[PDB]
């Protein structure tokens, strides 16, 4: 939640999506915990999705 | 006079009717719509301005804070189109809005604010549209397809005497708004009026009238006419209106003024009514029995006791009349009702209806809409008032209000978008009138009752949805928390809006990949009129009424272009000249016809106004003024054809091809084809693959040049001039001086597109068709695209055809092809694939792109460089390694026997698993391009550095070259300026150019020219540097890939498939057929000059199918190639230019009264030779669609060569040398090559991968799947006695998990025997049934 | 206000809870 809030805030400060490198120095995480946080999977796509 | 791209090869035209309206720009729909979307509209009615004005300003929860909108501004894209396609990102522009926040004060309901603040807030990126009407959404080109939905308004449908035993007709109205609940008004077999809001449970129709605050007297006053009564001391004399006496029989002595007019028993005649009107009779005397059934009209209270004598709407009887006799009332109002003209529908509905006043009616509507919860006094009112009469939740809006006002015959065409009492009352009145007999129902397929949405409208609606969700979020944030002197950035979120608009553009039923395997296929995909999609009828629930072709499609929607199959008639295609009205309805041109003269002024008539007039036919003769040469002309007036007079006509069609679409107006001799065959031809003409050397249509229509130029494939010049340098990948036009702006030194630079892939894996590649130092004019063609040729669309090749049965190798529909067709490489097409190899970041460690792959030999790794990526130009085959990738591995728990083997031979298994990308089996191409994308934390390998260096060097060279051409032109213009006004014929060329910009001038407008050119040069000088730094940053920077992927490598193979048995070919007239053999040259039939025929079709395909188009095309093509061969013979020996002039003029003067005078005495004796050189392969011929070249002209043309008039020559046999009896047809037919290639269809599987839950094989040819042994095949095998084949076909081959491996071992042991077991899908079924409460088990 | 029990004309297990 903190990561998404900071990313939402930085979206309208610079006008485009903020890269992990920037999110690392906008918070105190050391630039690789951000990758592993972003890597957490999204809710499983349902196996009945019409293709 | 002809343009210089038309003095090269000018197509002979056979049409006779002079055209008066040139074909409009074929892509006006998409371009105009999206231009209306993203556009500053000061009076905001359409565009982002409409959305912003509609949803803003946002007011807090009475918190004295409002967020109000000011303006907006589309930024500019970070990447242009080509870089968006290469990198794989959308092509969009950042939307930026100026929002203003106010905070009010206290003791001030509308008083001044205490502080304001305006801030430019970014909200979303909207994908822009390219120059051709296609969006680039994720690297790919999407096309948003228009929609054909039912127009908002009021529609008085009917029932057509179904759904009931007696066959009564039950009329019903409906009010379809643009946004909001529906509202019907249906009758029922008892003639009671019923209303059902939102297609819900039914209600008596006076409930809504009572909800609108009408008592019973007011309803009866609105819907009825009073028949007064009087009591003139006796005898009940009644006020009379003569007209009402019709349709009834006199039940008493109708007398007045002391004269008997009509007696009892005799019916009332029309002349009796005229007599009554003439006698001026107002009041008559009627018996008391006449009020036995007359419904009262208003409440009567006895003034003595103050008691309700009789409530309104209650039948008077003798007892009631006696009771109210002495009551002191002498006036009695009743209702005038008949059985045919004024039915008592509202009175009966009032009797059925169980309500009594406003509150109970509102409670009844509440219980209908929201059942279960107990109604309240305020909740019911709020529900009804927010149903229809609230602008937040109901809009008609403008087309809806126009249709509504017009359908009720109202004067105005603009009003409030919400309903009102008068609108509902008028709908009820019109429905009652329709029931009474006057008026007609509205058919809901009339093209005047179906709008057309486009990209602008749908994208605007989706953006409005995004805005309203942001509005809810803001209004939540505005109320709570604090005041607080915040800013209007933290209050707004940009992910919802961008999510909504991107979800529309990227995933919808109407936003589909542009099939890009033609110019014609693109230009007929952008002009589609779908009926499906959101807000439109589904495929399953559309009847046969809308699948059909209506008489209103004449000039608006094509009749013979619709995809046959499941949705035939739902995917209509727009006609050629058809446009779109201001409101959305379709319309088409017509020529205004004055007294007798067919004027050439064009009026566009929508689908409604076309009905009123009488419109002549396109092919009606007129002589030098417009006067129809006949006294009778075949017109069409009320949706039906007929023969009318010469003076009653009002309009005439604008062209003879304005009915058919742009796909079906490229078929020559369409008027001879059938309709089913023309449909099949129009659908198969847009699957043709662009071949290696696209050729020409030898028999065309003249609609080829428009399709090629109007589609974006070719490179059309922008300003006229002289070619200065033409390369295989660049054309540099030097603009004419008169077309040049004062500032620039114009030299346009066109960069061609070379060997990029399309969506269908074909190749699109532009070749320049202009020489060096050759003049061009505005709008000329400079580079033939994929499958065009000198500006004329060419979808395939024209080859010498013959119609005869040839030893059964063309049995059903097959085709027998000579071997010259594959030796000459004319159907050989180029296909380009893209293969990707992603290097993810697994749990046990990162993967790698190294070239040291375990247990693979050296021949495989010979084609990989040091970094494990294949070279460029390396001819790979199936199974070769393209990118070497190894992933880390676990421990794998190797079996004891393998442990002994390793212990014996000492070999140690590696800890990495080979998972390299390798060429798909079957394909064999040349690698033409490698792209490496690297995440911005990874050390780039050597090959990525080489690619970066190549890209950087190319960009720097490109910008330096641009500045070199532009500087050359700038100094050329400066030198040309220096010749006049300061002439230096020799004082200038000696000094270097760096000082040419700093010389003197005289006091003219020429004074401010050298300074202007010098300053433009300096501007270009710095612009080069800034562009170079921008490009270097965009190149050297890292990429932004998915989360968890380190680097991606993409390799582009370029296959080249030739031709083989199996490949499907077809002509233009819907005569498809699979190639069946490749005959040697010496086995084909040959005429008496030894020339073999290239394709041998089948005669019996013509009569049963009635596509007589192909035979006439064959004869005309034979004539055209005969002219070509005669010119070639006259050109082979260098005869003269006079002989060539005479013959070509005689070839261009045929036949009988054609247009396009082509006088060749104005050609410059050198342009005649170029024309003759371009005609030496056969003179092209144009046959406009329904205007046509008559058979007599084909005979005359065949005689102008030396071919036989009959069209049939005598062909000998290839193998025996003895002639076929009965002369056979030969000639040049234009054959396509559809992309049903055989090597995409052929598939085979012995054993592969099995599905997950039901252990069965997968789907076809992409996952190496097996064919589906469906239900009908199981019945077929049960019909035989084949019980063992069946048992192996559903246990061992497919499903049984142990039987599969035991069968495989038994097969490789040479022992064919099965041990079946039980399928796994049955055990899955057992568990899925047993997992309900149902205990199912196998008891023995 | 006006009430005629209302049980049961609806499903909607949240409308029942609100009632
Ligand atoms: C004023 C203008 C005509 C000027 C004479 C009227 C006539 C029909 C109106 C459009 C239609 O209603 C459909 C659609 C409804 C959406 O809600 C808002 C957008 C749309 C495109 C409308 C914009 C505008 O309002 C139109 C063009
Ligand atoms: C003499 C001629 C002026 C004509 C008046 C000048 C001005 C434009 C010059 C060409 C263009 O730069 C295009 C091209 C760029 C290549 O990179 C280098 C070669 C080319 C052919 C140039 C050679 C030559 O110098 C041209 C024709």
């Amino acid at each position: 939640n903190k990561l998404n809030r900071i990313s939402r805030q930085m979206l309208q400060e610079m006008g485009r999506e903020p890269t992990p490198e920037e999110l690392a120095e906008r918070m105190l995480m050391p630039e690789d915990k951000i990758r592993k946080v972003l890597k957490i999977a999204k809710e499983p796509i349902s196996m009945e999705t019409p293709i | 006079v002809y343009s210089y791209t038309e003095k090269k090869r000018i197509r002979k035209d056979f049409g006779k009717r002079p055209q008066v309206l040139d074909v409009p720009y074929l892509l006006s729909i998409q371009l105009d719509s999206f231009q209306k979307f993203i556009e500053q509209d000061p009076e905001g009615q359409y565009g982002l301005e409409a959305a912003f004005r509609s949803v803003f300003p946002i007011q807090s929860y009475s918190g004295n804070s409002e967020l109000q909108y000011v303006s907006y501004r589309l930024g500019e894209p970070v990447f242009d189109v080509q870089e968006c396609q290469i990198r794989g990102v959308t092509y969009s522009a950042p939307l930026r809005v100026k929002l203003r926040l106010v905070i009010y004060e206290r003791e001030a309901p509308e008083g001044t604010v205490k502080d304001i603040k305006e801030q430019e807030v970014y909200m979303g990126e909207i994908p822009l549209m390219t120059d051709n009407g296609t969006f680039v959404i994720n690297g790919t080109e999407r096309v948003i397809v228009s929609q054909l939905h039912r127009s908002p308004g009021v529609f008085f449908d009917s029932d057509k005497g179904k759904t009931h035993s007696s066959g009564k007709v039950l009329y019903n109205a409906r009010i379809i708004p643009y946004r909001g609940s529906w509202l019907d008004f249906e009758f029922d077999p008892k003639d009671n009026l019923f209303v059902r809001i939102d297609r819900r449970r039914k209600l008596p129709a006076t409930i809504i009238l009572r909800a609108l605050n009408y008592t019973t007297e007011q309803i009866l006053d609105l819907f009825f006419e009073k028949v007064i009564f009087e009591i003139r001391d006796n005898k009940l004399q009644m006020e009379l209106v003569p007209e009402r006496l019709r349709g009834e029989t006199a039940s008493f002595d109708i007398e007045a003024n002391g004269k008997v007019y009509v007696e009892k028993g005799r019916r009332i005649t029309a002349r009796h009514i005229r007599q009554l009107e003439k006698d001026d009779v107002k009041l008559i005397e009627v018996p008391v029995e006449y009020i036995a059934g007359k419904v009262v009209a208003k409440d009567y209270i006895d003034e003595s006791t103050g008691e309700l004598i009789c409530a309104a709407n209650m039948e008077l009887s003798l007892d009631l009349l006696a009771k109210l006799s002495q009551s002191g009332h002498k006036r009695i109002e009743t209702l005038f009702t008949n059985d045919l003209d004024h039915g008592p529908y509202i009175s009966e509905t009032l009797r059925v209806d169980p309500t009594n006043d406003r509150l109970s009616a509102l409670v009844e509507i509440y219980r209908m809409m929201r059942p279960g919860e107990p109604p309240t006094r305020e909740a019911a009112e709020s529900l009804f008032e927010n149903l229809f009469f609230s602008e937040d939740r109901y809009d008609l809006s403008a087309v809806g209000r126009m249709k509504f006002n017009r359908s009720l015959l109202r004067e105005e065409i603009e009003g409030s978008g919400i309903l009102s009492k008068d609108d509902i009352i008028d709908v009820m009145k019109k429905l009652i009138d329709i029931r009474n007999g006057k008026g007609e129902v509205d058919d809901i397929d009339h093209l005047g009752n179906r709008r057309i949405r486009s990209v602008g409208e749908m994208a605007e609606n989706q953006f409005r949805v995004g805005l309203v969700r942001v509005e809810r979020a803001v209004k939540e944030r505005l109320s709570l928390g604090d005041l607080d002197t915040l800013m209007p950035q933290d209050m707004i979120n940009a992910k919802p809006i961008s999510a909504a608009v991107k979800e529309f553009f990227g995933s919808s039923q109407l936003s589909q990949f542009m099939d890009q395997n033609n110019p014609l296929s693109e230009i007929t995909h952008k002009r589609r009129i779908s009926a499906l999609g959101p807000g439109g009828l589904t495929r399953e629930r559309a009847g046969f009424e809308v699948r059909d072709v209506h008489p209103t499609h004449y000039g608006r929607v094509c009749p013979i272009e619709t995809p046959e199959g499941p949705n035939i008639g739902l995917i209509n295609s727009l006609s050629v000249y058809a446009q779109t009205n201001e409101y959305g309805f379709l319309e088409t041109p017509y020529r205004k016809v004055t007294d007798g003269v067919v004027t050439d002024e064009i009026h566009y008539l929508s689908a409604i106004e076309e009905g009123n007039y009488v419109i002549a036919q396109a092919n009606s003769n007129l002589d030098e003024e417009g006067h129809f040469v006949e006294d009778l002309v075949t017109c069409r007036s009320k949706g039906e054809s007929s023969l009318f007079s010469r003076d009653q006509v009002d309009y005439m069609d604008v062209s003879t091809q304005q009915v058919v679409s742009v796909g079906a107006s490229l078929i020559p001799f369409l008027e001879h084809d059938d309709a089913n065959r023309a449909l099949m031809g129009a659908n198969m003409q847009r699957q043709a693959v662009p071949t290696l050397r696209a050729d020409k249509p030898l028999v065309g229509t003249g609609m080829e040049r428009a399709v090629a130029v109007d589609s974006g494939v070719t490179a059309v010049a922008k300003r006229g001039g002289v070619v200065q340098y033409v390369d295989a990948s660049r054309i540099v036009i030097k603009v004419n001086e008169d077309e040049m702006y004062p500032g620039e030194a114009g030299i346009d630079i066109y960069n061609l597109t070379k060997y990029t892939r399309s969506n269908q894996n074909t190749c699109i590649n532009q070749m320049p068709c202009v020489s060096l130092g050759e003049p061009v004019e505005r709008g000329d063609v400079l580079a033939d695209g994929p499958s065009t040729d000198l500006g004329e669309l060419a979808l395939g090749q024209n080859m010498r055809v013959a119609f005869m049965p040839w030893n059964g190798y063309n049995f059903e529909d097959s085709i027998l092809v000579s071997e010259r067709v594959v030796q000459e490489d004319r159907f050989t097409t180029i296909h380009i694939q893209e293969l990707a190899c992603v290097s993810r970041d697994t749990k046990l460690g990162p993967e790698e792109i190294t070239a040291d792959i375990p247990n693979v030999g050296e021949a495989a790794l010979s084609k990989l460089d040091e970094s494990g990526i294949v070279y460029i130009g390396a001819e790979v085959t199936g199974g070769d390694i393209l990118v070497g990738k190894v992933t880390p591995k676990g421990e794998t728990q190797l079996t004891p026997e393998e442990k002994l083997l390793r212990a014996i031979f000492g070999e140690k298994a590696s800890d990495v698993k080979d998972s390299s990308l390798r060429v798909p089996n079957g394909v064999s191409g040349t690698v033409i391009d490698v792209q490496v994308f690297t995440r911005d934390g990874v050390e780039k390998d050597k090959r990525a550095l080489e690619i970066e260096e190549m890209q950087l060097k190319q960009a720097k060279k490109d910008l330096s070259e641009e500045l070199q051409i532009l500087e050359a032109g700038l100094f050329s213009r400066i030198r040309a300026v220096l010749v006049a006004g300061g002439v230096e014929a020799e004082k200038l060329d000696k000094l270097p150019r760096d000082r040419w910009l700093e010389l003197g001038l005289t006091d003219e407008e020429k004074q401010n020219q050298l300074e202007q050119l010098a300053e433009q040069y300096d501007e270009l000088k710095h612009e080069f540097e800034k562009k170079l730094e921008a490009k270097r940053r965009k190149i050297t920077q890292g990429d932004d890939l998915a989360p968890g992927v380190l680097k991606i490598v993409k390799v582009y193979l370029a296959v080249k498939r030739r031709i083989q048995p199996g490949d499907k070919m077809a002509g233009r007239h819907g005569n498809k057929g699979v190639i069946s053999k490749i005959n040697p040259i010496e086995d084909m039939p040959y005429d008496e000059n030894g020339t073999p025929v290239d394709i041998v079709l089948n005669p019996l395909g013509v009569p049963s199918r009635m596509n007589i188009g192909q035979i006439l095309e064959t004869h005309l093509g034979m004539a055209a190639k005969g002219i070509g061969d005669k010119i070639n013979a006259m050109l082979k020996q260098q005869q003269e230019v006079a002989k060539l002039r005479e013959f070509i003029q005689r070839a261009y003067d045929l036949g009988a009264d054609v247009r396009q005078k082509v006088d060749l005495s104005t050609f410059s004796d050198e342009e005649v030779m170029r024309l003759a050189e371009n005609l030496r392969k056969g003179m092209p011929i144009a046959t406009p669609v329904f205007d046509g070249a008559k058979e007599a002209e084909i005979k005359e043309l065949l005689k102008l060569g030396d071919l036989p008039t009959s069209g049939q020559i005598r062909l000998y046999d290839g193998r025996t040398g003895e002639q076929f009896e009965r002369p056979v047809t030969v000639g040049y037919m234009y054959m396509l090559k559809l992309n049903h290639l055989v090597d995409d269809k052929m598939h085979a599987r012995s054993t592969g991968s099995y599905s997950l839950v039901t252990q069965q094989p997968l789907g076809g040819k992409a996952q190496f799947g097996g064919q589906r042994f469906g239900e009908m095949e199981v019945w077929a095998l049960e019909a035989y006695g084949a019980a063992y084949t069946l048992q192996e076909m559903l246990t061992v081959k497919s499903d049984d998990v142990n039987g599969r491996t035991k069968m495989y071992k038994n097969i490789v042991d040479g022992n064919h025997q099965m041990e079946p077991g039980m399928p796994e899908s049955f055990n899955v079924l057992l568990k899925e049934i047993r997992s309900l409460g149902i205990n199912i088990e196998l008891e023995d | 206000s006006s009430v005629e029990s209302e049980i049961g004309r609806t499903t909607d297990p949240v409308r029942m809870y609100m009632r």
